[PDB]
């Protein structure tokens, strides 16, 4: 499928939120209700999933949906 | 997919109900019943070619008074001093005794004898004892028809004003002992069936979940009892009371665990939106594989006690091993079979929402620094050892029945009259090639005796040379008795009878034997007696060989139980290290149990452990500790495919909450088991339960887990996966 479809993919099953509801502009702790923990597993999720590392201090760059996908994009190369 | 099993158990659920209840009307009407099978297979209590045995054996064969290790003692109670009246009951019961050939094969009657009546009579005047020799090893069927047959006759012969009898010995305990285990089995299921019943219906809150749920387990304990009963009925094993207790609790567990397992994932499919019919093969294909497995632990590990030399482990073997089989297989069977037709009704449906943010958040945190929770959860693990510098077994049976029971009561009244070591004499006896009845050798006798008497520990010694078990001629007629008594006929043995100062059971009566064998062969060295042969029997005798026996069987069960758990695991499994994790992870946590139920007893509640309960408890901890583990390992392998690490997380969520479930369950089980009159097989329940509340906590939560993060796909080797 599209990376960015298994994206959303996974963050919806994480949090709760169905494929059509998570937006590229929606950020995990303020609007999908996400917390310090979901986080954690967000990024070991995509990890998993798209076979990278997401280095810790680059693991806090992620607050948003777009900012998964452009990271992923940049590095699913 | 549809495996082919499952889609017949699908197509034939009813019939296979109908089989099963069939099956249990046969068990239930045409074999009489598991506590009333033991009784009449029981086995002897002390292993053949234990020296203790073999020298008891000898010496009544010598001595022409028995032939089994079987002993009891009558003892005489009164209100005032025994006078003359106590003596005519005294003398009429002696003799009623001796007619009975077929259970009192011999009656040491030493009180109606006055040059050796002072030596059996209380220093206080008022009691009195005589030394039966019973027909029949202590345990055996026949010695408990002895203890009775004695027992009764002692119960219908008139007592004096003020007088009464009482019948001790260790197979008068032996005999009790089982009857209080069997007395107490309907109490232990009533409470187990009780509490499990109010537990799972608040994890259900449904009860046709939980009543279909028990009545499976009954279907699975009655077939599990059924089928032992028969092999016993058929003289095919040999059967103890623990056996029979523990093979009970055992039923109920793990039956229910098996129950737990299958209505858990079940339920599990259906929050997922999974029809009736998939959900019932997603069950089957998530825990057909786990149960057995889970199954062929149980029955294994509790085989390995086979290998054991204790009859009290040995004879534990078999009955658990089929017990656990024919439970497992009507679990397999019956368990998806009722899951089908009560799911025709929609029965067991989901009654609250299956919340798992819980576990995956444990699951994240376990997963992220694995290290670190892995460190301290093997601390908290071993930590339990530091109880092993003050662990000290007891052997006492005693104190671990009910006071009331008879044997008691004729032992406190002992207790009230004698030291503690009458009721429990230690008798050596030399065997030579001379006729030991010239005065030359008697001069050996005295040497000997008083050597003997050297030894610290030892309160008293009777011989020809102490007639009244102290310092103070062959043809008086009073000292002709005596010699026919403490010399055997033929002259060529002689035999000396020695009482501790304190009980012997406790380790320093049992270290006292080996003194006394090394003093004796010092008396001897350099006599014309140098070359007898020294047989030395008794309680003392006896459990210096139990001692040491039940340490090596103690190993035995262990490792050969961590080979065959390991084996079992590799093959359910098919990953070497994933097998190694299963149950290494439990053999470490075996500290933790023991030092929980340590302090528990010693410590706590001032009980020491009995002997037989580390042996019999370990046994079941690797068994059910590795099976929780090999449902959540076995969920990794199915999870993996999402990732190695998110497979761990997705597992832990699935299983988390079943295995709390079922762990507590079967920690609550085995503890129920506390309420037995056997305080043994208590000590041995909560063993059970202390430890297994541990796995279920932290070994298969945070350990497991843990070991499983770190390890990466080197954990599944050598399976590919990525
Ligand atoms: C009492 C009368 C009973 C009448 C009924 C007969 C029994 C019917 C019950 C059950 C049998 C059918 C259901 C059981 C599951 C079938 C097998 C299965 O599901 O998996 C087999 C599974 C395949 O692996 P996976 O691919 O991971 O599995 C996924 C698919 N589930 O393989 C296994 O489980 C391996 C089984 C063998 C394990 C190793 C055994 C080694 C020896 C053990 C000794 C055990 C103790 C012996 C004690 C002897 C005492 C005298």
């Amino acid at each position: 499928s599209t990376i960015e479809e298994r994206v959303k993919k996974i963050i919806g099953e994480q949090l709760g939120v169905k494929q059509e509801e998570v937006t590229n502009n929606a950020s995990f702790v303020e609007d999908l209700g996400a917390d310090s923990l979901d986080t954690v597993e967000l990024v070991m999720a995509l990890e998993e999933e798209f076979d990278t590392e997401i280095p810790d201090e680059e693991a806090e760059k992620i607050t948003t949906v777009q900012a998964a996908i452009d990271y992923i994009n940049g590095h699913q190369a | 997919e549809k495996p082919f099993i499952a889609r017949m158990i699908h197509a034939f659920a009813v019939p296979i109900i109908l089989g099963w209840l069939a099956v249990c009307v046969v068990v239930t009407v045409f074999v009489p019943s598991l506590e009333a099978v033991g009784q009449e297979r029981s086995v002897s209590l002390s292993p053949k070619d234990a020296p203790s045995f073999e020298a008891m054996g000898r010496i009544g064969m010598v001595f022409k008074e028995g032939d089994s290790d079987s002993f009891a003692m009558v003892i005489i109670e009164g209100n005032q001093p025994l006078g003359d009246a106590a003596h005519k009951y005294y003398d009429g019961l002696v003799a009623q005794l001796r007619a009975d050939k077929k259970h009192v094969q011999s009656v040491q009657d030493l009180w109606g004898d006055p040059l050796t009546a002072a030596g059996v009579q209380s220093n206080d005047g008022k009691a009195a004892y005589v030394q039966l020799s019973l027909a029949g090893n202590q345990g055996t069927p026949l010695a408990n028809e002895s203890v009775e047959a004695v027992r009764s006759i002692v119960e219908s012969t008139p007592a004096p004003p003020g007088i009464k009898a009482y019948v001790t010995g260790p197979s008068a305990l032996a005999a009790d002992m089982h009857h209080s285990g069997d007395r107490s089995m309907a109490r232990i299921t009533m409470v187990t069936v009780a509490v499990i019943f109010i537990m799972l219906l608040l994890v259900y809150r449904s009860i046709i979940t939980v009543v279909l749920l028990l009545i499976t387990v009954g279907v699975e304990l009655t077939a599990a009892r059924g089928v032992v009963a028969v092999l016993g009925h058929s003289g095919a094993i040999g059967l103890t009371t623990f056996a029979v207790s523990l093979l009970t609790s055992l039923a109920i567990a793990a039956g229910t665990d098996y129950g737990i397992f299958i209505i858990g994932r079940y339920q599990e499919a259906r929050q997922a939106g999974e029809d009736k019919e998939a959900a019932y093969y997603t069950m089957y294909r998530g825990t057909a594989h786990v149960i057995l497995g889970s199954g062929l632990t149980i029955a294994g590990a509790t085989f390995c006690l086979s290998f054991a030399r204790m009859p009290y482990f040995q004879t534990l073997g078999i009955p658990c091993a089929v017990g656990m089989l024919v439970a497992v297989a009507v679990a397999l069977t019956l368990g998806p079979a009722v899951l089908h037709v009560g799911s025709r009704f929609g029965l067991f449906d989901p009654k609250r929402l299956l919340k798992v943010r819980g576990w995956r958040r444990v699951g994240t945190v376990v997963v992220r620094w694995p290290l670190p929770v892995l460190v301290a959860t093997c601390a908290i693990a071993l930590v339990g050892l530091l109880a092993l510098p003050g662990y000290k077994t007891s052997y006492n049976d005693r104190d671990y029945l009910p006071d009331f029971i008879p044997a008691n009561q004729g032992y406190a009244a002992a207790d009230r009259h004698f030291s503690q070591a009458r009721m429990k004499p230690e008798i050596l006896m030399i065997e030579s090639d001379h006729d030991m009845r010239n005065p030359a050798d008697f001069l050996v006798l005295d040497k000997l005796a008083k050597g003997i008497f050297r030894v610290p520990g030892i309160s008293r010694v009777q011989a020809i040379t102490r007639p009244e078990g102290t310092t103070m001629v062959f043809k008086n007629k009073d000292f002709q008795r005596a010699m026919k008594s403490f010399l055997s006929s033929d002259g060529h043995a002689a035999r000396f009878i020695i009482l501790h100062r304190g009980d012997p059971q406790s380790p320093e009566g049992i270290k006292s034997i080996d003194a006394i064998r090394t003093a004796a062969e010092e008396s001897l060295k350099g006599t014309p007696l140098e070359d007898a042969k020294i047989y030395l029997a008794g309680t003392a005798a006896v459990f210096h060989d139990i001692s040491e026996g039940a340490q090596w069987d103690l190993l035995i069960a262990a490792i050969s139980s961590l080979c065959l758990i390991f084996i079992i695991m590799l093959i359910i499994t098919r990953a070497f290290i994933a097998a190694a994790v299963i149950v290494g992870t439990v053999a470490l946590s075996l500290g933790a149990s023991f030092g929980l139920s340590v302090l528990l007893w010693q410590h706590i509640l001032a009980i020491h452990l009995h002997w037989l309960v580390l042996a019999m408890s370990v046994i079941v901890l690797l068994a059910v500790g590795s099976d929780y583990n090999l449902l959540l390992v076995s969920r990794f392998k199915q999870e993996i495919g999402a990732g190695l690490k998110t497979g761990i997380i997705r597992s832990m969520g699935g299983t988390g909450k079943v295995v709390t479930n079922a762990g507590l369950v079967f920690a609550v089980t085995m503890a129920s088991m506390a309420v037995s009159d056997l305080r043994v097989i208590g000590q041995v329940g909560t063993t059970i339960g202390l430890g297994l509340l541990f796995d279920t906590l932290i070994v298969r939560s945070f350990m497991t887990p843990s070991i499983a993060a770190l390890l990466g796909r080197w954990f599944w080797w050598p399976l590919r996966v990525r």
